[PDB]
DNA sequence: CCCCGGGGCCCCCCCGGC
DNA sequence: TTTTTTCGGGGGGGCCCCGGGG
């Protein structure tokens, strides 16, 4: 722990205000207009990973108190056990006293309460109900069927949507002025593309392409870094196979795809999903092709995920889309 | 100091004389025969039996449905033949050191609330133990010691339960008088239900009770509670407003194996019509009723029914074999549930595949009886087996080069024809040469047992073993004993 | 500002039996006993958000009085209720002698009575029987199926209805009054929508609505609340063109930020209640959806496995 | 503080007196008259009876204008007399139509005054007329011999017999471990006449009671000094210790012929 | 062995301070300076704070260069520390950016040398000031009396209210079997001054405290012969025992009233 | 120096969906 | 017309043994 310098640019810039959290403008401004008037409710960030949820939740708690509120709040995670004594004692004692430092209302984060056992929320409801005048609980979750039907109805439910391109792009500024780098147009367009919504993502691969890069004083991240780096296809090397899997024989289309593979090692799972991806925009005229597709893919995808004879996996894929485009005619 | 009026319907109309409980007459007239002739029996020791078999046996095991009159009818003999009760609930620990420490000092000991009292029975003690099956301890819930205090009671020893067939109250099988309360018929009740409608100003007509105890499965005291709450704001029971009466207050029991396994196997629960009175819901519950066993029973039951819910040009045989993938699927999603991921979410489709489905294909009439799961037995039998094959094989792993799979395969059959079939052609004589064949693996008396239990098909040894003349067997048995034979295994 | 105001839900619950809206039957009913007395022993089932619990306090409070501090017992989940507290406390309590009015008994409220051992339901039993004279029962529950039925035969049966559209517009119309809050028939009616008959969902809407954005329109209300995922996965299995079905999948459920398994689970419990398709067909769907609830449970989730679930489901309707 | 007002002369007179017959039984009716105070109490196992009296003679300051009947539960009791001290001023108060007792603990060395208060079970138990029994023998022989004797007999059975005769009085009890018998006569010593073993008998007697009812009796043999067995045909042994002002009687009950 | 090297006087002292809290708080941190050693420690329940303030003449030698934090297990530490006798001295040395705290058993009669190095935890503390409110009241009283009267009043509830007024102090407690009220008032004593109790009051007040911190709170009599509590209103409460050298402080946050 | 209260582990028994 | 597998959590019974009191 020697200085902020020496962290991860997942830790290194998480945001410390809620100004400093973007792609989430409705949540924001709600919890924002709830701290100003003093209406807080019972609290639930419904999202998908790295989405601002505990960085959300933790600069509303940091704007409330003051830089002492990691000893004004109760803050729960898996890490931690939170079992039905944890509830019926710790955070019953927490909520039923006063504040030792300050004299204000208190505040419980139950971060990724789906992990925490039926009978834990079951007994949580009365806690929450009851302590309501003096206490206010926050439950951050990722899936939401984990959940008990009751504490989801005792709770007002914030969804944290996917980050859209533009604040992932003003995140990638901040980032670049910081860090003094360079980013190509392109390379930020496949960046928010292998992104996906998520911005540790876009954080990791930028911090793997500062890495990669000889001088990063001077040198910029195109493209062709970005792929490296992530070692993922390139997308003329999609279209390429797709082209040859879809319009020349077999041992053409082998070659192409063994050719294509072997220039930098690109996984065969990739490939797939770049086909996938592509294939969604043709406009078939017949639904059989699409259902085959599909199906089979998504066969070939499991089969994958369990291992077993690449090549195989890869003729697989060759013939299950050349049967079903068979079906266009 | 208690108004009437401010009593509960329940106790406040509450059986006062044995002749007043409702129904089930012939198990009260038994249960006081029994209680009645209970200091004759001391005097024949138990040793005699009577008329109805009731001499023998120390202690009274009354069971039933709940809310039938088992406990008013079991304190009413109690007071009425004259006698101290001393009843113990599910509110006492009844643990195996309190019941040491408690109860059982007190079966042979005289009542001194009996005597400063004031009948010989008046001053003796008549132990009810109500609600045995509440009691929720396998090792440390002294089940065992209450068969015990009914196998050695001074005094008549009286257990209610409300259901016997449970594994926990396997002790109590033959050691007690099994007496039997049943629902009572709407028809004795009636004469209650019309008095209490006439007492409490509300009026109920004679059509309505057999409704309204067909809502609560014949639960004299619900009925009761129900009139009572429906009078609060509504003095009219009459046949304009049943339906909405018995739809508020349907009772909803869990079917038990049996019952799952014949409703599921039905026809009419899945045609087109059916399917909207029970739908998919109902069937999903109902195979949560029991987890554990319905998909077992839906296994053995599936062959053994008429279907009517075959598609034309459908066989049986194609029905039962859709079935039985299904059923497969079903198993390997049990497999899935069962291991270190826990995933118990996977449960609900489990009863799809499992018990629903392979059903709704082979659904119709039974052509017989529901039979309970065989896989069980079958299981432990394969269990057994197998320990005693892995108990033979490594007692003679310093002589063989296989596994016990090829033991099985290879090598008992090669051991029959060298440990048995000379006992079958030659005699005694041969007695010398399996012992030496035994002493050469390592091999004891229980392990030739054993080999010899593991045979199939015409290879049976049952009735060829039973059939060898007792002298040889003698004579093998002698000699093996007298002799001295080696160890595989020096367990230290 | 470290000084939070109540929120509406408990600003204003109901202190009078009058107050409740839904179920007037059992409501009057309830009114009735308070007014005259003889409480009998009562379970209390039905969905979240109806009024349960406030309904028990209400009776209890008015049927007790300056009485309620020493003649209710109130034991939840939060507390514990092992088979000990239930054999020494509850007993004491029951048998602790109060002088009450004349048509008046001691009370033990058992919230959420459905998260209870057997063991300690068991010991419940005679302790009600036993004590009637002095003490009553009142269970809250959610699932009366977890409720052994010796307990339910000693206790009268009220099952709570799901709220309608009529009793939640009148509640929150009366909230909207008493706080002066500027709203639009259509905002009322998006929130009755959403709220899906929960009164307490409905009010938490309301309120973060107005101190939100202000007036309550369908546009204010629909921003902060979106609307049952449950109703898009169904609309999502019952379209013809694979094409459409697959647009919903994408627009509506993968971008929102939906995860996999939860559509996974959602399809099979909508598909479970889809009456307008018949049971073999649902069945086979069924099917089809566990095997891809399995293959996501193994950590394979994408949306080409929904697809391809999706394309096999249209295969068999079609 | 109006009805009842009775004060302790010393504190611990209460304390060891409830201690005597704390583990007999686990409910308790103090009905507290005009004259003193009187209890009866039955155990669990409806075997022994428990019977307590208490004059004005031991209590320093008494005031009762009306009869109430007070139900306690004697743990709580106990958990209640723990907290106080035993060179302290005890005092009982009683309210009309008391739901709930007050102990009130007080001293004058200091001004430190505790006052407790104690919710009463609602004890629905008729109070058993005592008959006066002419018990055919009477026993009397000081506390601590029959402690040894019954505490040397506990180890051997779970049931002892104790027969009454001529000048002679048998104790035996066959047990897992063996059979036992202790054989007493009267004495009169001009040396320790406390001590002294006194026997009045008409006609023999004998009589089997359970080992554990006679060690539950005997741990509360500390109140009193000498013992005053009472045994009769098919009646419980009344074993009576006396104390300042009344008395503490048990009601064994016999073991069946 | 360069920054921190402290002998006490004996292994005895440093034992009875730790077992003082080692049943409230589990993570600890020590801020050893010229001047002595403090330690604030919060509970998991954040109702409880543990504030120590050993000082220099506690130790026969305390020398210590730089300030310097040590994070540290209450478990472990009590651990280590009851691996010594009641006859020996200890030493605790800490070293440049200490990674370990390192603590020597000593018995010289004996000649016993024993070695123990407990590794330090990084926490990032904050210690924060204990701004000594003005208190509306406050007293002092025997530590044996104030233990006698939680334990009895704990059986009864789980809540323990204290009442302050003019020249009355009252321990009240209700409870499902009963109530129970404990009076005391100020008591001045000549004959053994050793013995009293004393009120400064401003304003009246009255504040309830769960009983299992209270239970705790208590274990620290050992520590000392009397003890002063501090109340005030909606503000934490004050339970003070005075050390040889330093004092030990618990902060305890009255429960909300609502 | 010896007995009793009550904290702390150890062992076992049963559930698991909406 | 009868009776099985595994982790994790929770509950409930059983001692064990330190501490404190007498
Ligand atoms: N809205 C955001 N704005 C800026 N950075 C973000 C944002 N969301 C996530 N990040 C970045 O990703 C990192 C993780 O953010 P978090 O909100 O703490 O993750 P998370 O949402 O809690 O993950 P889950 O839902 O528990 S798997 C932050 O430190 C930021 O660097
Ligand atoms: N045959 C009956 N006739 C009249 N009332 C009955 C009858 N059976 C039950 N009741 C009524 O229901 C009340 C309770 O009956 P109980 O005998 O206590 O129940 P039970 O038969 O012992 O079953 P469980 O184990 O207690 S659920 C009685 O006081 C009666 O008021
Ligand atoms: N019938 C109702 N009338 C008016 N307000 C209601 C009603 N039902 C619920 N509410 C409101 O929602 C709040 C909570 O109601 P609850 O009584 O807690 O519902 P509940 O059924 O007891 O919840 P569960 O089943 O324990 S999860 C109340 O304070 C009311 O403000
Ligand atoms: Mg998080
Ligand atoms: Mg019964
Ligand atoms: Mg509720």
């Amino acid at each position: 722990k020697r200085s902020k310098e020496n962290l991860p640019w997942v830790e290194k810039y998480r945001p410390e205000t809620l100004d400093e959290v973007y792609g989430q403008n409705e949540v924001i401004t709600t919890v924002r207009k709830f701290v100003d008037e003093g209406k807080l409710p019972h609290l639930l960030f419904y999202g998908p990973p790295g989405t601002g949820k505990t960085s959300t939740i933790v600069a509303l708690a940091r704007e409330i108190y003051g830089k002492n509120y990691s000893n004004m709040v109760l803050e729960l995670n898996a890490s931690d056990d939170r079992g039905i004594d944890v509830v019926r004692n710790q955070i019953k004692d927490f909520a039923s006293t006063r504040q030792i430092f300050s004299k204000g209302f208190k505040l419980i984060i139950l971060d990724e309460a789906d992990a925490m056992t039926n009978a834990a929320q079951n007994a949580l409801r009365r806690v929450i109900e009851r302590y309501t005048k003096n206490t206010r609980f926050c439950v951050l979750a990722n899936y939401a069927h984990k959940l008990t039907p009751a504490l989801l109805s005792r709770c007002t439910r914030f969804r944290f949507q996917p980050l859209p391109q533009e604040a992932i792009e003003r995140r990638i500024a901040n980032v670049l002025v910081h860090e003094k780098l360079k980013l190509s147009p392109n390379a930020e367009k496949a960046l928010i593309e292998l992104s996906n919504g998520d911005m540790r993502r876009v954080l990791n691969v930028l911090q793997s392409c500062k890495a990669t890069l000889d001088n990063p004083d001077e040198d910029e991240i195109s493209d062709d870094v970005i792929y490296e780096c992530c070692g993922a296809p390139r997308p003329s090397d999609l279209k390429a196979v797709l082209k040859s899997i879809l319009e020349d024989d077999w041992g053409t289309a082998h070659y192409t795809l063994n050719k294509v593979r072997s220039a930098k090692g690109l996984a065969l799972i990739d490939l797939i999903e770049g086909i996938v991806k592509i294939l969604e925009d043709y406009e078939l005229q017949n639904e059989e092709t699409r259902v085959h597709l599909l199906t089979k893919l998504a066969d070939i995808e499991y089969s994958i995920s369990k291992g077993g004879n690449d090549q195989i996996q890869g003729s697989a894929v060759i013939g299950a889309i050349k049967a079903s485009f068979e079906n266009e005619t | 100091v208690v108004r009437e009026e401010d009593k509960l319907w329940t106790v406040k109309y509450a059986p006062t004389n044995l002749q007043q409980v409702c129904g089930n007459k012939g198990s009260v007239m038994k249960l006081k025969n029994w209680l009645a002739n209970w200091e004759n029996s001391k005097k024949n020791s138990f040793k005699h039996a009577g008329k109805d078999g009731s001499g023998v046996f120390r202690a009274a095991m009354l069971y039933g449905p709940p809310g039938i009159g088992k406990t008013t009818a079991a304190h009413l003999v109690a007071q009425e033949l004259g006698y101290d009760i001393l009843e113990q609930n599910a509110s006492d620990v009844r643990s195996k050191t309190l019941l040491n420490a408690g109860v059982k000092n007190a079966l042979d000991n005289m009542s001194v609330v009996g005597y400063f009292k004031h009948n010989l029975n008046g001053k003796h003690f008549v132990i009810i133990m109500d609600e045995v099956d509440g009691m929720s301890g396998g090792d440390r819930g002294g089940v065992g010691q209450l068969a015990q205090f009914c196998r050695k009671t001074s005094t008549p020893l009286i257990l209610i339960c409300n259901e016997r067939n449970l594994p926990k109250m396997r002790p109590f099988d033959r050691v007690c008088l099994d007496i039997q309360f049943r629902r009572p018929d709407a028809n004795s009740i009636k004469s209650r239900l019309m008095t209490i409608a006439i007492r409490e100003k509300f009026k109920l007509d004679p059509n309505v009770i057999d409704r309204l105890i067909q809502t609560t499965r014949g639960d004299i005291r619900q009925v009761i509670n129900l009139l009572s709450t429906i009078s609060t704001t509504t003095k009219t029971i009459n046949h304009e407003n049943i339906n909405e009466i018995s739809k508020a207050w349907e009772k909803n029991i869990a079917l038990k194996p049996f019952d799952i396994a014949h409703k599921m196997l039905d026809g009419q629960i899945y045609s087109d019509i059916g399917s909207r009175n029970f739908t998919l819901n109902d069937k999903i519950a109902l195979y949560f009723d029991d987890f554990d066993f319905t998909p077992l029973m839906i296994q053995e039951n599936y062959l053994s029914t008429r279907p009517s819910v075959l598609k034309p040009g459908q066989s049986h045989l194609e029905a039962v074999a859709e079935a039985a993938n299904c059923i497969s699927l079903g198993d390997i999603v049990e497999k899935k549930i069962r291991s270190s991921e826990q995933l118990w979410s996977l449960l609900p489709l489990h009863a799809v595949l499992s018990s629903v489905y392979p059903a709704s294909k082979v659904a119709g009439h039974m052509a017989g009886r529901i039979n309970f799961t065989a896989w069980l037995g079958q299981n432990s039998k394969s269990a057994k087996y197998y320990r005693l094959l892995q108990e033979i094989h490594y007692h003679t792993r310093l002589g063989t080069s296989t596994d016990k799979i090829g033991l099985r395969l290879d090598y008992l059959p090669t051991f029959r024809k060298r440990l048995l079939d000379p006992f079958l052609k030659q005699g005694a004589d041969a007695i010398s040469s399996v012992i030496e064949v035994m002493d050469d693996y390592y091999l004891t008396k229980e392990d030739w047992d054993s080999i010899m239990e593991f045979f199939v098909g015409p290879d049976v040894t049952t009735a060829i073993i039973k059939k060898i003349p007792a002298t040889v067997k003698s004579g093998f048995t002698r000699k093996y004993n007298s002799m001295t034979h080696p160890v595989a295994i020096y367990r230290t | 500002t470290l000084s939070l105001q109540l929120p509406w839900v408990e600003k204003y619950r109901p202190q009078v039996l009058s107050d409740i809206v839904g179920n007037k039957e059992t409501i009057d009913r309830l009114q009735q006993i308070a007014k005259d007395g003889n409480m009998p022993h009562m379970i209390i089932s039905g969905m979240p958000g109806i009024g349960k619990t406030t309904s028990v306090h209400c009776l209890a409070h008015e049927l007790l009085g300056r009485s309620y501090a020493d003649g209710v017992l109130e034991l939840n989940a939060s507390d514990d209720r092992g088979i000990d507290v239930v054999r020494n406390q509850i007993k004491h309590f029951a048998q602790k002698k109060l002088h009450l009015p004349p048509g008046k008994h001691k009370i033990v409220i058992l919230d959420e009575a459905d998260s209870m051992t057997a063991g300690a339901q068991q010991a419940l039993r005679r302790t009600m029987e036993l004590y009637s004279n002095s003490t009553r029962f009142a269970f809250a529950c959610n699932q009366s199926n977890k409720i052994i039925e010796p307990l339910q035969s000693r206790c009268a049966i009220l099952r709570y209805s799901k709220l309608s559209d009529e009793d939640v517009l009148k509640r929150l119309l009366q909230i909207i009054k008493l706080e002066d809050v500027k709203y639009t028939n259509d905002g009322l009616e998006a929130i009755i929508f959403t709220a899906e008959g929960d009164m307490r969902q409905a009010i938490n809407n309301l309120q973060s609505t107005v101190a939100g954005h202000g007036l309550v329109n369908a546009d204010n209300v629909f921003k902060i609340v979106d609307s049952p995922h449950p109703l898009i996965v169904k609309k999502m299995l019952l379209a013809s063109n694979l094409e459409d079905s697959i647009q919903i999948l994408r627009t509506d459920l993968w971008k929102k930020g939906y995860s996999s398994i939860d559509i996974v689970t959602t399809s099979f419990r909508v598909t479970k209640n889809l009456a307008q398709v018949k049971e073999s067909v649902r069945l086979e769907m069924i099917k089809e959806i566990g095997l891809t609830h399995m293959r996501i449970l193994e950590g394979v989730g994408t949306y080409l496995q929904l697809a391809s679930m999706l394309a096999k489901i249209h295969k068999l309707n079609n | 503080a109006s009805m009842l007002e009775a004060k302790f002369e010393e504190a611990s007179l209460f304390k060891r007196i409830i201690d005597g017959f704390k583990d007999c039984v686990q409910l308790v009716n103090f009905q507290c008259k005009e004259d003193g105070i009187i209890a009866q109490a039955v155990d669990d196992s409806r075997v022994l009876l428990v019977s307590l009296e208490i004059g004005v003679e031991a209590f320093q300051e008494y005031r009762c204008d009306h009869p109430v009947t007070l139900g306690m539960d004697l743990t709580s009791l106990s958990k209640i007399l723990r907290c106080g001290n035993n060179t302290d001023t005890l005092t009982l108060i009683a309210d009309n139509t008391p739901d709930s007792i007050i102990l009130l603990f007080e001293d004058t060395k200091k001004d430190r005054i505790a006052e407790y208060s104690l919710k009463l079970m609602d004890i629905d138990a008729d109070f058993l007329k005592i008959e006066e029994l002419q018990y055919d023998s009477t026993l009397s022989l000081p506390s601590s011999e029959f402690s040894k004797i019954v505490r040397d007999l506990s180890q051997l059975s779970d049931s002892i017999n104790i027969m009454i005769t001529k000048e002679t009085i048998k104790f035996v009890a066959d047990g897992d471990i063996g059979s036992g018998s202790v054989i007493i006569k009267p004495f009169v010593d001009m040396e320790h006449p406390e001590t002294s073993i006194k026997l009045e008998m008409d006609q023999p007697v004998d009589l089997t009671f359970g080992a554990k009812y006679l060690l539950d009796i005997i741990k509360g043999s500390s109140l009193s000094d000498r013992v005053g067995i009472r045994l009769s045909s098919e009646a419980p042994a009344l074993f009576q210790f006396d104390l300042k002002s009344g008395f503490l009687q048990f009601f064994l009950a016999p073991k069946f012929n």
